[PDB]
């Protein structure tokens, strides 16, 4: 009856989650297990150029702690 | 058109047609009603009455229909004997006119 | 330069289904099939005859209407200044006489047609 | 009397029209008569979108606070308990 | 990739050019079209994100109009393309000439001057090296339309007004 | 051969997409357009197959010529059925389409609409009840499964 | 000056020429005006952020407000030419010489 | 890391930054404040030197969930701030700046 | 790793559309007392494959009087923004994060609409051109509505970034803030992609097939998809302006299925209006889309704007 | 409820401001040094460069003021490669 | 006939936006703050006559900073200059101006 | 006749399902003729027989 429609609204269902999981685990793919930072700013990009050079391998997404001080 | 079904297989258990019965002819009808066949158009005519409600329900209210149907193809009464307008086409104009009481 | 990528591949998939749609299928053309369709019969005059817009009014005006909608797009950012009366006064300066002049156009009968 | 007629008309024939002049003359009554405005400047001035920048200690600066946290200078107490 | 604003402006005169030949209205509307996105395209890279969007926005809205008066009064029998008269061909090729020989000009070499001094090297460079912080500083300075300048939004708000009002008065009869 | 197995698979998944997405013009001239309607009815729903009726005879599959097909409608029926783009096919419906019916011997009636357009299928009937001209569509569909369109290709 | 800007004064002058050389339409000699507007928004607009004049940046926004005026104002006279003449051809405008 | 310890950077470092600040704000030539601006590392390096050897692993923990956030929010990371605070406040004695 | 990104947001999209399909048919029968497809494949499943390979190998006609050139170039315009509007959205995380998304939907809505009046004047049929100015009049009819609407719900979020649409929706819906404009801007949406009530541009009943009349095989089907994915995409920007759904930074899969949901039970709505009221007329569709709401979207557009000043509840710029 | 989490956002937004101009001296500081350091190898590069063109003076500045100006992109990464120029140029315009 | 109304009743009406030397939002200072602010207090009050010719040297500064065409003119020179070296090998551009040292923070 | 999408004249082009009942059924007897009417309203069927 109507739980016939169901199969459709599932096929469906999976096709419009995949987008969305896809985005997130890439973005965690390509920026080391964390969000994909913003740079809404130039606040922003000034962090993320400084975190890239800082890094020294020219990815802004290994962060280097207080064992690089000193 | 469910119900337009239910109705054409009375035509078909009178005559053997479901649209064309060729079934009323001069003198009378050409054969006597099947048994049983009052007890379905019963049951048909039984719950044929909410079909309409439920009808109406979605066009009689609806204000998309009153702006398609409302003040739409005016006929004055006049106009409508003049041009020979018969049936509803007279008495949605006011005429009361019906060739079933006037000419049964 | 990820959204001229994004761009770039949404026009070359939609460019190679037009491509396949083209050249997939066994074709068959002649005179009668890729005539103009009229309901069955043969049309009278030209499609590309003057059309009247019963509506023109209605067109010169919304492009003044689309002009305020950009005049009030940057409210958001707007609202964070210090000079909060100022700013809100001009702005209801400007929905008000949006609200004026829909409501000229309307008593002077010029959002009705033909 | 002629207003409650014409108001009483006004709804039964064009209803959107009576909310849309209700709704767009309480966006201009109200803010005036409301305390929260002058609220609404300060939070906006309160905001830091720039940097301080500090001004030369000439010694005659009784009120502007040369330190980092010591209880001269303006105070966003108001703000929290908002 | 380090010169995409110059193709960008290059696909701007060339859109002008389609325009500027007078094709049928209705093709003219798609050069208009495209002249107008790639300057969004033009002044999103230099930092415009608002304004570039905006004219790309208002553009879109405006050449609709302008198509719906096409089919109803430039509506030729036979609307004229960029390849239908030898007039609209020729002025087409002209432009597309002008520009390619300017082009050519102002690249092989450095410093050209044809009435004012263009410098050859790429537009990066003009690019300032400031921070702007937590800031859009286009939508920032667009913002105070409604602060600083109030006596433009006073002005301006009569104009449309009275914009209506003309448009009433003279389509009117 | 492997040639073969691939154009006899090819050739199956075209015939099966064809049939089974049969998209019939909103096309019908007398009685048996009526009867047609019954078939998109609830009760027999031509939909659950597949079978959507399109308006447009450009965005069609099969036109059904339900109904009769007088002299002076015979030149837009021909012209609404080469509108259609091909693969095309063409269901007679009814007594009057099928050789001229009640009215064979009329001044102005075509003797069938075999006269003017070529058909695949005949459903008989004045007017064929909606599971005659159902059992005709599926009877289409079990033609249009026996193409061998690409299969003679691969062996021209 | 950098070659974006020669090439928006380049089209710039090609719309000027456009406008000023009518061929039969109405509708092309607005659209040329249309486009000299947009030109002139995208010269603005570049050259307002190219200097950081904050405070100028709402310049563009009001060149264009007054541009779909001028435009509507076209449209309105073109609409009046076709009720008068049947067509939109610049040659109708003829009554009044030298 | 600098986002982490941002509020107690300002408040212990204030001195030499600000002077830092005056100097540029008032020379207007980054040539004439070099000299401040490497006094304004030497202080930042010791402020983390002491929080190497009394806050260690709780600040490890405070920068590595706000590392994780691409806006590097500080309200996705309350519970792991007051671990910081409480630790920095006993050790090393500093107050967390307010508000404003 | 972006192009794999942009494949993953473009190939589920299309399989989207095509199941949706399936989806309408079989919703509307079964509101029709009829049942969906359900012959071709279990449940039907297999009917959106067997319409697409269908159209793509059905011949495709060339009309003779038809500018080739803008006749193919509207149906890519058409599937391209209809691809390219899903770029932006935030499901959690948008694939291309811009500050102004929400002027992005707008300025590609706007240059959709080409593509109708294109395929319509190009197709050079006196249908196909009445189907293009219906086109032309609906977007003047929603495109002021559309905006005011957007911008009034916007002013509570600060900025025109559609990700901090989550934040702002963080402890309530902002339909509980803003209702009446929800239903205009849902009405909008229904009006913008020519769909119930408002399916004046292709017309069924009343313009044998509107725009795409002289369109067949691929074309068509591109069409459908543009059709069909704008849909999707609408009730998608629906659903995260205003049916905002708990985002946990460490489990994004939480957010995706709840805006999913939402996205399909929008959907499941607008088929449920497709089979319930009758077709305006598109002259009543512009009277009451600049005399009902056009008023009461400027008098909301005055209120949202004095409301957060009245209120102390500007929102944050950043 | 949305007045609420306003006034609560506003909060968060002027901690985080206060947080970006506690750290806003060391970038600064950091900032001028790595200007100065580019300024001074496209300088030295200069010297060497255009060493053998006559009257070229090396360094010159080109403003009549003995005050300082700060450089252009051009007068930073002009010799820099080409990746580094697009990066320093374009690269928070074309990050979304 | 510049009917200076707003110089008489002290209204302000376009004199905020005449330069992009004035207040602006947040204080954001124009690209050529500097230059502008030299050379408009050089040439207050002297008239235009004498502005012209005596703050000279300001104005140029200006436009300098403006449109930065001499400038230009030098990096096109060293790059000219630079490209005809590599091409005779005559010079070798530094690891640091190659892509090889990290730059500073 | 359309001016836009206004009617300006509505022409009704009738013929296209003449049939010729009327000359047929002259050639048939009163019983022969009765189905004729079943045809002629295809929607309401009895009643056209009760009529003849
Ligand atoms: S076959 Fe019979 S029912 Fe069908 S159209 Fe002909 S007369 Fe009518």
């Amino acid at each position: 009856m109507w739980f016939e429609i169901l199969p459709g609204i599932a096929v469906m269902a999976a096709c419009l989650f995949i987008p969305g999981m896809a985005t997130a685990h890439i973005h965690k793919f390509t920026n080391g297990g964390k969000e994909k930072r913003v740079a809404h700013f130039s606040y922003q990009w000034n962090l993320m150029e400084r975190d890239r050079c800082i890094s020294g391998v020219n990815r802004y997404h290994v962060t280097k702690g207080l064992e690089n001080i000193d | 058109f469910e119900e337009r079904e239910k109705m054409f297989e009375f035509y078909e258990r009178v005559s053997g047609a479901r649209m064309h019965a060729a079934y009323i002819r001069p003198g009378g009808v050409h054969q006597d009603l099947p048994l049983g066949l009052l007890d379905d158009i019963y049951e048909f005519s039984k719950n044929f009455s909410f079909r309409i409600d439920e009808l109406e329900e979605m066009l009689t209210n609806n204000r998309i229909w009153r702006n398609r149907t409302v003040d739409i193809g005016v006929v004055t009464a006049e106009d409508a004997l003049n041009y020979g307008f018969s049936g509803v086409m007279l008495r949605g104009s006011g005429i009361q006119w019906d060739l079933r009481k006037t000419q049964p | 330069m990820n959204i001229m990528l994004t761009l770039l591949t949404n026009v070359t998939l939609a460019s190679l289904l037009v491509l396949i749609a083209f050249w997939l299928p066994q074709l068959n053309a002649y005179s009668e099939k890729t005539s103009p369709y009229e309901c069955g019969f043969d049309p009278m005059g030209s499609a590309r005859l003057p059309f009247s817009m019963k509506f023109f009014l209605v067109a010169i005006t919304f492009l003044l209407f689309d002009l305020e909608i950009a005049l009030l797009l940057p409210l958001p950012w707007a609202s964070q200044t210090n000079n909060l009366k100022t700013m809100l006064t001009m702005a209801l300066f400007l929905l008000i006489l949006l609200a004026a002049s829909l409501a000229y156009e309307w008593t002077q009968k010029g959002l009705e047609w033909a | 009397g002629r207003i409650a007629s014409f108001l009483k008309n006004a709804w039964a024939k064009e209803p959107v029209l009576v909310a849309s002049f209700a709704i767009g003359g309480l966006a201009i009554i109200l803010p005036s008569l409301s305390p929260y405005t002058n609220y609404a400047i300060r939070i906006n001035r309160a905001t830091p979108y720039n940097y301080p920048v500090p001004l030369r200690d000439d010694g005659n600066m009784p009120d502007v606070p040369s330190h980092p946290q010591d209880p001269q200078g303006p105070s966003l107490e108001w703000l929290k308990n908002l | 990739t380090m010169y995409i604003a110059f193709i960008l402006s290059t696909i701007f005169v060339i859109g002008f050019v389609g325009f500027s030949s007078k094709p049928s209205p209705i093709y003219g509307g798609l050069g208009l079209i495209v002249s107008g996105g790639v300057g969004c395209g033009i002044v999103l890279n230099f930092g415009g994100s608002f304004l570039g969007l905006m004219v790309f926005l208002i553009y879109l809205g405006g050449m609709l109009v302008v198509f719906g008066y096409t089919t109803a009064m430039a509506t030729e029998m036979y609307p004229e393309v960029w390849v239908s008269n030898k007039t609209v061909f020729g002025a087409f090729v002209s432009g597309l000439m002008m520009e390619f020989c300017m082009v050519y000009y102002a690249l092989k070499e450095e410093e050209v001057e044809i009435i004012f001094k263009f410098n050859g090297l790429g537009d990066w460079v003009i690019y300032d090296t400031g921070d702007s912080g937590f800031f859009s500083e286009e939508a920032m300075g667009i913002a105070a339309l409604y602060s600083y300048g109030t006596w433009l939004v006073i002005v301006t708000g009569w104009s449309l007004l009275i914009g209506v009002v003309v448009i009433m008065e003279i389509t009117r009869g | 051969s492997r040639g073969e197995y691939v154009v006899a698979k090819l050739d199956d998944l075209v015939n099966w997409a064809r049939r089974s997405s049969l998209w019939p013009m909103t096309f019908g001239l007398a009685c048996c357009a009526v009867e047609m309607m019954h078939m998109a009815a609830p009760r027999y729903d031509m939909d659950r197959f597949g079978v959507v009726f399109r308006a447009s005879p450009r965005q069609s599959d099969v036109m059904i010529v339900a109904g009769t097909l007088t002299n002076k409608m015979a030149p837009a029926l021909r012209k609404v059925y080469d509108q259609m783009p091909e693969p095309r096919y063409v269901v007679s419906m009814g007594s009057c389409a099928n050789g001229g019916g009640y009215y064979h011997y009329s001044y102005s009636v075509v003797r069938g609409c075999d006269r003017i357009v070529p058909v695949d299928i005949y459903v008989p009937g004045c007017p064929p009840t909606a599971e005659a001209l159902l059992y005709g569509i599926l009877q289409l569909q079990r033609k249009i499964k026996r193409e061998k369109r690409l299969r003679i290709w691969y062996r021209r | 000056m950098p070659l974006v800007y020669m090439n928006i004064i380049m089209a710039f002058a090609i719309a000027l020429a456009g406008l000023l050389m009518y061929r039969s339409h109405l509708m092309s000699s607005l659209l040329c005006l249309e486009g000299m507007m947009l030109s002139l928004f995208i010269m603005s607009t570049l050259i307002i952020l190219n200097t950081h004049f904050t405070l100028a940046n709402m310049m563009p926004i009001i060149l264009l407000v007054f541009a779909a005026c001028e435009a509507a104002l076209g449209l309105s006279l073109l609409v009046m030419v076709s009720n008068t003449y049947g067509t939109d051809y610049v040659q109708n405008l003829n009554l009044l010489q030298c | 890391v600098l986002k982490a310890a941002a509020h107690h950077y300002g408040a212990q470092c204030d001195k030499p930054n600000k002077e830092f600040m005056l100097c540029r704000w008032e020379e207007k030539d980054p040539r004439r404040c070099l000299e401040e601006g490497k006094l304004v590392n030497q202080c930042a390096l010791d402020f983390f030197r002491q929080i190497k050897r009394h806050c260690a692993e709780p600040f490890t923990e405070y920068w590595t969930c706000i590392d994780y956030s691409g806006l590097q929010l500080f309200r996705h990371c309350r519970k792991q701030q007051a671990k910081f605070d409480e630790c920095v406040l006993d050790k090393l004695g500093w107050v967390r700046p307010d508000l404003g | 790793m972006f192009m794999i990104n942009i494949l993953s947001l473009i190939i589920p999209i299309l399989l989207a559309v095509a199941f949706l399909t399936l989806v309408e048919r079989k919703v509307l029968g079964y509101m029709q007392l009829r049942k969906g497809p359900n012959v071709v494949g279990p449940y039907g499943l297999l009917q959106p494959i067997a319409d697409a390979l269908k159209l793509f190998t059905k011949e495709p006609l060339r009309p003779a009087t038809s500018s080739i050139s803008m006749f193919i170039i509207a149906p890519i315009l058409a599937l391209s923004l209809a691809l390219t509007m899903w770029v932006p959205l935030p499901m959690p995380y948008p694939l291309i994060n811009m500050n102004l998304g929400v002027l992005f939907m707008l300025a590609m809505s706007s240059l959709a609409v080409y593509s109708i009046l294109w395929s319509g004047w190009a197709s050079n049929s006196k249908y196909a051109l009445i189907g293009a100015l219906r086109a032309v009049a609906q977007t003047i009819s929603y495109e002021v509505t559309l905006a005011i609407i957007l911008l009034s719900v916007l002013l509570m979020n600060g900025s025109y970034t559609l990700s901090t649409l989550i934040t702002t929706q963080e402890h309530i819906w902002m339909i509980f803030t803003s209702w009446p404009l929800a239903m205009m801007w849902f009405i909008s949406t229904l009006a913008e992609t020519n769909r119930a009530p408002f399916d004046l541009t292709e017309g069924e009943s009343e313009l044998v097939s509107g725009f795409n009349v002289e369109y067949a095989a691929g074309p068509f089907a591109m069409f459908f998809m543009a059709e069909y994915a704008n849909i999707i995409m609408m009730n998608a920007f629906t659903a995260i302006l205003f049916l905002g759904a708990s985002h946990d930074p460490h489990t994004p899969e939480l957010y995706t299925i709840n805006f999913v949901l939402k996205t399909l039970a929008l959907t499941i709505t607008f088929l449920w209006i497709r089979a319930s009221y009758p077709r305006f007329r598109y002259d009543q569709l512009m009277h009451l889309l600049w005399k009902s709401f056009l008023p009461l979207t400027l008098a909301l557009c005055m209120w949202h704007i004095s409301l957060p000043i009245m209120t102390a509840s500007i929102p944050p710029q950043s | 409820s949305m007045m609420k989490w306003n006034r609560e956002r506003r909060r968060l937004q002027i901690e985080d401001f206060e947080a970006r101009i506690a750290l806003m001296p060391l970038f600064q500081a950091e900032k001028d040094r790595r200007v100065l350091q580019m300024l001074r190898e496209n300088l030295e590069e200069e010297a060497i460069i255009m060493k053998d063109v006559p009257d070229w003076k090396v360094g010159e500045s080109v403003f009549h003021t003995t005050r300082w100006v700060t450089p252009m992109m051009g007068e930073l990464y002009g010799l820099r490669t080409n990746e580094e120029i697009l990066s320093a140029t374009y690269g928070f315009i074309w990050y979304t | 006939p510049f009917f200076d109304v707003q110089k008489r009743l002290g209204l302000d009406l376009d004199r905020w936006m005449t330069i992009q030397s004035a207040e602006q939002p947040h204080k954001i200072p124009g690209r050529c703050h500097a230059f502008e602010k030299e050379w408009i207090e050089c040439a207050h009050g002297i008239g235009g006559i004498r502005a012209e010719k005596e703050c000279k040297i300001e104005f140029d500064d200006f436009v300098e900073c403006l449109l930065r065409q001499k400038t230009m003119k030098r990096l096109s020179a060293i790059k000219r200059q630079r490209d005809k070296l590599i091409k005779e090998g005559k010079y070798t551009p530094p690891p640091h101006h190659l892509g090889k040292e990290d730059p500073r923070p | 006749e359309l001016s836009g999408e206004m009617v300006r004249k509505c022409d009704p082009h009738i013929g296209l399902l003449h049939r010729g009942t009327e000359k047929l059924i002259e050639y048939k007897t009163y019983l022969q003729a009765l189905p004729y009417f079943d045809r002629l309203d295809y929607v309401s069927m009895m009643c056209n027989e009760q009529a003849y």
